[PDB]
């Protein structure tokens, strides 16, 4: 049984992306630990690494509004943060005119790939706008890895 | 939690010239950088939004640019009415954060301080305390030295100074220096002198008075 | 315009509570996200809390530094936002601004701020002395007169002249903290010697934290 | 050889998302069955589960137009439907003005993650708008799982 | 150790999507070769195949602007190009009015699935607009496969 | 294939008051809920779109709200012209579906039915059949009881009633009760009575006639 | 306005076919998605089929319940939509509305409906009797008169008064199904006794399914 | 690098009629196909953008359609002012590419060429060379044959022809045929004839002259 | 309008360099993407290079066929775009158009092109002969006269009539390549015989590649 994780967002969290290890359809086993909102890899080897965030925003102050999602590695040795996977989305669009009330919008982002990882490596899935995090339903926000 | 650096913290520029303010983000913020003016005793006022878009009512002489992590606010043909602190703000990441701010001094021809001295009121002497106040008014630039001599004895430790923020009509500063004494020690000397030096004075002005006179 | 008016600041001991209020006009209040932003010399500008529109449910957001201590709320009926602060800290000390953020971007509009001083020290109103205009020592033809606003706590005091009328020539100096732990400051104005005989010069010192309200008439 | 599926949309279907097991570049082998548009897992274990739908819509009646994509599990025991993976997208934008004719738009959604599944579990990839399903070319709509 | 690749875009490339085999967090090992911008599979078997492109465009001449991303197979035998994975996105929106200056926008696309491949098969991840390719930061553009 | 529940199915409200209609989706529909009015003998008319946006030409007194799965249509200052069935519709999922509808009754001061009786025409007696018709006109509320007595014999099984939908100018209903008889049994009794009871009548009105008269 | 006019309904046996038509004006027809929506008391409102714009290819869509039996089409030249129904079922019985859906959202506009009755029973026109105004029994000063529209099939019949002119005072009762399997109904109107002598009261009964068209003059 | 085929390459149409231009992409291009006119000695002019949207200032009689890979430009009521090459362009894929172009000939009633002959100038005879020029002016259709006979001797190999692009006011062509000779061979024959045949001529016109005359 | 004016073409040997220029007016130049597009009979229209706006950094783009040989640049101050060509090839020969692409779509506007001839052959100006109007041979009443523009290299030459005034009746034939390797061409005009005596007919031949500029007066 291979090192495996599939954690989800904390619904009872607070304009915050906080990974929860223990729910109904998640995984934290075979040596992978959740540690400071980071997945810690037990052994060395090839991992599939993936994540999805769903943003529900409201209003479009500008076309320049950006959503970001990024998975980063912190090697035990180096100890510095490196981006493995990363995407940016501009969800707007037009610009809500004023006197105009803001309308909701939905944007999902998905990241995923395979990487050679080292024992004791840390991994984090981070967004720029946790205030726009939507986890009002399950399956919408999640972070995972399996060793192959 | 993105960090914004505004260095230099102080800028000083002759009227008519162009000034540039630096704002640097510790991480990518796209173009979600906004600029504010904060005059003395005022609240922040939004000048530019999203790096370069000026708000209406804002003078044309204000512009901005930058993208990624390096941004600039520019005022050309600077004028004293521009005297303020300027802050940048990012809205790329939650929570929104601000820079420490850059102060703008608009230079002016040299101006020596008009010096005034106020002997302590009687009403304050009742209560057994003497505050002697020297006023350096409307000078430029901000560098001045005040001196207290009581009966020609140079003081030490018993005064405090307060300087105003640069005035936005006439570009000067003013400074108050307060010598504070016990009603006792006060009543035991006759002549109190405030001795101000400043670039606009070829030799130090000194105002003085004699305890109980006029 | 568009107006924001905040109020309800003053002195509190550590651990205490205080409620802040802000009334808005000049935009559709129920539409917009209202914020508190505080400012201190040490820390500069610091976002405190947001309350978004009805459409979002309230959607409240707090700075890490006030999470669980502060509560933001709104009464769309009154065009009001509130900040209820509890378990107050020394660091919480500062000027607090009501402000609108435009749908997650810019701080559109700001009130004029209200001051919170978290401190164990006791209120103490100021005593106002006159700095009387000299006669021969007036680098003619301009005269200097003032008010000494001495030994008070905490900041701030507000000094007027002629109950509002006398604006030009006025320098109210930044308050200074004396070793006694209290605040002194002077407010000076410079005027024509000419008008000395005919004009009436009054400083209107006000120090809300102690309900002190003095009106020193200054004259030779 | 591990339990594996990669099924695609039925091109000759009808405002309908119907999974087809037997084409050129798909898979249905090692015990996985297609059953009522649901993938049925043969044995217990860790599965990667993934899916993509491509929507081609036309016109924007409102900013409120939503596209949804969701993968759900139905355990043999419980027998109730649970969302494993789920995303929502708002493809509009502006609002086609009237007198104005509607313009086409494209939105893809991708879902994927690893889960512990039970023998006899059912899995379904469902959308809210099959009328906007685009499979005019291959590789655009698909549903898959492999056991690891 | 299984056949594995995870290549990235050439930053020093030229309105071009050119796959780079040798960087810090990529992979080219166990028989997979990079050959004419195509991944060449060593042995037969089940592969996970995935890719992400990030587009940064500017201006919206029309609602009809399309971004495409597609993974295709070329079997040694047949020798013809077939689409395995494919998505289309319309990033606009409105139409920049003229006199109006163009504003930047970001759109990511992710593709990924599992397929039976043959020894000597070629695979390519291709976009329609390399002029809009954003790789100003790492983790933004990438192509990968692992044998399972 | 999303299911929409509209409960309660009936609402009854005094003029001037505010009424609220419920629409619940069995699943998430975002804000893709639309509201319709359907007057008597009319087709559906779109009132509100996407939960809360009112169509033009629609009276201001109509508003909507809700999001996710619970939605409301509201009319305040209700007036008889609002008498209709109201349906909700979702457009989140294909195919689009409708609620079963809620009926609106706008109440009115009590109004007793004006009773009329029609003896069977001769032309119908030719063909060997007799239809005797009693009309209860413009009453409120909808609860009424009609009775047939033929030569003071209380009938049973040989009449049918039909009630109108509430009138949108005067808020009343009307009901017809038809006693149907063979030309034979008809010609064998003299006096046919319709006996209507209703809340607005202190004691039952009865209209009657004598076979072959006037 | 914006008009939709549908037609072509009537009685058909089970298994039969019938074609429905709808003509549109007041919008750019070729742009828009035309729909059929039917309504029955049992089932309420039920979307039947859509035909989208040229730009989409036709893009036809059918309810599960009519898939393979019904065919929707349009003639953009005539501003027309059609519903060709085949292999008709009892359940298919109902009022069918032509309607525009606004690009996958709201049903913008509706026709006035056309009725389909799928049934083996035979057409049968109504016989109209007069309900003659009484003399002394007219709760003065208001008079009641009517038409009995008896034994017909299938629904509907349309009753007028004064060939359109006489609208106020009119109650045409909901039809009722008698055990004989046919529909009876009355249309009453209430009028001034005063006008009884001077005004002419005619009911105009029409029952298209049998080309019956009676005009009973009602009088004392 | 998407390839665009425009076949047929030539179209020829009577005025008033409708013409259609084909453009086919070798791959999907959505609706990112644009159309251009290029008149003689002119630069390309954008007619339609994104398959079907006409640019302003462009005559209504121009329309386009198509989507995916097959596209059409249509002009109805064609007129000579439409004489041009027409190119399509895709902007779906980088880099942007063009079709080879279709040429439009607007037909005209038959028109025989007005024939003119120019004997070589003296100034050119100095330099030892003789260019003899025959002008076929304003004829339709483009098919013509020119013949040189020098002293009734039919020439071969020593002439070149140049034809104009169809004229956009009068729908004709013109052609020049130039017989070039050494001043020597030239001075050794007397009568040079240009013999033009064309559909509008029942029998061949021939213009001729005698070396050194007039 | 909106004008684009390109210049700087002419003859170069293989391997040579040449700089092209384009000046723009009638739109906000700094906003827009400027392009070079060339055209040849063999190859038709061919996109060469793009330079996008400041906001993008320059963002330069080259056709595979000129990568590393050509360099595009702009001076937003002058409203200018440049194409610096180096290591020129025979194939690079063609008419080069300055052009705006509208934000990655359509080529909005085109200059009028400038010609590049890459070739080892030497410049050679034309010699202009008069084609004199005949007398009796003028299918009355219309007269034909011309200019023979003979033996020149390379293309193009521009022939005028009456220094611009005489436009109607004019056919300047496509140049033809003689076996001698040079270009011949005729420009004819047809006029009233009537005006032969009173009007002055001059052809203005110009061949920039050799600074040749002839003005043959043509007369009987």
């Amino acid at each position: 049984d291979k090192p495996v994780a599939h954690v989800v967002a904390n619904p009872q969290a607070e304009g915050q992306l906080q990974w929860l290890n223990r729910r109904a359809n998640a995984l934290l086993a075979n040596g992978v630990e959740l540690r400071d909102n980071q997945l810690v890899v037990p052994s060395e080897g090839l991992y599939l690494i993936y994540s999805q965030v769903l943003f529900k925003g409201q209003g479009c102050p500008s076309t320049h509004v950006l959503l970001t999602h990024t998975i980063s590695r912190i090697a035990v040795s180096y100890q510095t943060k490196v981006n493995l996977l990363s995407a940016i989305k501009s969800p707007c669009q037009r610009e809500t005119p004023e006197g105009a009330e803001a309308k909701p919008w939905y944007e999902p982002i998905y990241l995923g790939g395979v990487f050679q990882l080292e024992k004791g490596d840390r991994l984090s899935a981070e967004i720029n706008r946790p205030d726009y995090l939507d986890f009002a339903e399950s399956g919408q926000v999640y972070f995972g890895i399996i060793a192959l | 939690d993105i960090l914004l650096t505004q260095s230099p913290a102080i800028l000083s520029v002759s009227p008519g010239e162009r000034v540039s303010f630096s704002c640097r983000a510790s991480q990518f913020v796209g173009s979600s950088i906004h600029w504010y003016q904060q005059r003395t005793n005022g609240s922040p006022r939004l000048l530019i939004k999203y790096a370069s878009e000026s708000m209406s009512g804002i003078p044309s002489r204000f512009s901005g640019s930058g993208s990624g992590t390096d941004f600039t606010l520019s005022i050309n043909t600077v004028e004293s009415e521009d005297i303020a602190d300027y802050y940048c703000q990012q809205s790329h990441s939650w929570p929104f954060t601000f820079g420490s701010g850059t102060n703008l001094e608009v230079k002016r021809t040299v101006a020596a301080p008009s010096v005034f001295i106020f002997p302590p009121s009687d009403e304050q002497l009742k209560s057994g305390t003497a505050s002697v106040v020297c006023l350096l008014n409307n000078f430029y630039p901000r560098e001045a030295k005040v001196q207290w001599k009581v009966d020609n004895a140079l003081q030490s430790g018993n005064s405090q100074e307060s300087v105003t923020e640069q005035d936005s009509k006439d570009s000067t500063y003013s400074l108050s220096s307060t010598l504070t004494l016990s009603k006792a020690d006060y009543e035991k000397h006759k002549v109190y002198a405030c001795e101000v030096t400043h670039q606009g004075l070829s030799s130090p002005v000194t105002k003085s008075f004699n305890r109980g006179e006029c | 315009e568009v107006k924001l008016e905040e109020s309800g600041g003053g002195l509190v001991q550590p651990g205490g509570s205080m409620k802040l209020s802000c009334v808005a006009s000049g935009f559709i209040f129920s539409n917009h996200w209202m914020n508190w932003v505080r400012q201190s010399p040490e820390k500069g500008l610091e976002w405190v809390a947001e309350i978004r529109s009805k459409s979002i449910n309230s959607a409240t957001h707090y700075a890490e530094s006030v999470k669980g201590r502060f509560t933001i709320s709104r009464d769309d009926s009154k065009s009001a936002v509130y900040l209820q602060m509890t378990d107050l800290r020394t660091e919480d000390t500062g000027v607090y601004y009501c402000s609108r953020n435009y749908y997650g971007s810019t701080y559109d509009y700001w009130g004029q701020g209200t001051t919170l001083t978290v401190s164990s020290a006791s209120t103490k109103g100021p005593s106002v002395f006159p700095l009387a205009p000299s006669s021969k020592s007036t680098s003619g033809g301009t005269a200097a007169l003032g008010c000494l606003v001495k030994d008070y706590f905490p900041e701030p005091v507000t000094v007027s002249w002629n109950s509002g009328a006398l604006t030009s020539g006025v320098h109210t100096f930044p308050a200074v903290l004396q070793s006694s732990g209290l605040y002194s400051l002077s407010s000076v104005v410079t005027v024509p010697s000419s008008s000395l005989g005919t004009q009436t010069y009054i400083c209107n010192v006000n120090h809300k934290p102690s309900n002190t309200k003095v009106d020193k008439k200054v004259e030779p």
